[PDB]
């Protein structure tokens, strides 16, 4: 998976 | 008796879940009203029930992320490692703080300033009574614990720091960085209630209870699945639903 929208939570 | 390591460690992560709450207030005027009143047989107000309760659900989510970042040893653990022990730890660490807000008078939990809601409300979001029963009855059990900011803020920490979550690449250092959490809530206990030496392995017995209840969460959304999924596109990532 690309886990996109959690990652970008932790990105900021 | 706490250590001056100890008292700035709890220090920082009490401060640090009042800051990821209060960006969590600021917006509360955002989420889809419940319905007040609203004939019972109204199938808007049925979808506006389930996207409220989807809506909290979601700034949950950011707060855990929130909360997460601010956890000393977090953002130290690899990006990979990160994301297993978020998408592992959401749901207990939501049913932790839902435990947080239950009104044992009243029985009822309320989210953010005033969403306060009883098992009718819950069932009428959306949930089936196989997961509302163990919520409420979860949340009975750790009512009855006691439990104060400092202990809910450190066995958070300690359920984020769990070594054997699915996909974690280096669960030794994981375990690692659980260790002083741990300890620091050992010492924590041990203080407040220095008869009851049984409170502690009572409260990381809840971990345990999580870990089934974790199970429960799952059973509820694939039910979801077959009957109108709709669930919104973080909280359908996170739980895998499609992927
Ligand atoms: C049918 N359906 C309707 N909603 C769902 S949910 O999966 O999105 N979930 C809703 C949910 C999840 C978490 C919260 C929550 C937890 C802590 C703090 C806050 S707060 C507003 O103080 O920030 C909100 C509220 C609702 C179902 C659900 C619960 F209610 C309760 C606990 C866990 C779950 Cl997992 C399924």
């Amino acid at each position: 998976k690309e886990n996109a929208l959690l990652r970008y939570l932790l990105d900021k | 008796q706490l250590t001056a390591a100890q008292e700035l460690m709890i220090q920082q992560l009490v401060a640090a879940q009042l800051q990821s709450n209060k960006r969590s207030f600021s917006d509360q005027p955002k989420v889809t009203p419940w319905p007040l009143g609203a004939d019972p047989q109204s199938r808007d107000a049925r979808q506006q029930r389930f996207a409220h309760f989807t809506e909290l659900a979601i700034i949950s989510v950011q707060e855990i992320v929130d909360f997460a970042k601010q956890v000393p040893g977090f953002l130290q653990l690899g990006r990979e490692d990160q994301i297993a022990l978020l998408k592992a730890s959401t749901i207990e660490i939501m049913l932790l703080e839902t435990a947080r807000r239950y009104n044992h008078e009243t029985e009822s939990i309320t989210f953010l300033k005033d969403f306060t809601y009883s098992k009718d409300d819950f069932h009428r979001a959306g949930l089936q009574v196989e997961f509302i029963n163990p919520i409420f009855e979860f949340s009975r059990a750790m009512s009855s614990l006691g439990l104060d900011d400092a202990e809910y803020a450190l066995l958070i920490a300690i359920n984020i720091f769990s070594a054997d979550r699915p996909n974690v690449q280096e669960p030794g250092r994981v375990e690692a960085l659980q260790q002083p959490y741990v300890e620091a809530l050992l010492s924590y206990t041990r203080i407040k209630r220095p008869q009851d030496q049984l409170r502690f392995p009572r409260m990381l017995m809840k971990l345990v209870s999580l870990r089934t209840l974790s199970s429960v969460h799952s059973e509820q959304v694939f039910a979801l699945r077959l009957a109108d999924a709709a669930l919104p596109p973080l909280l359908s990532e996170i739980w895998d639903v499609h992927e």
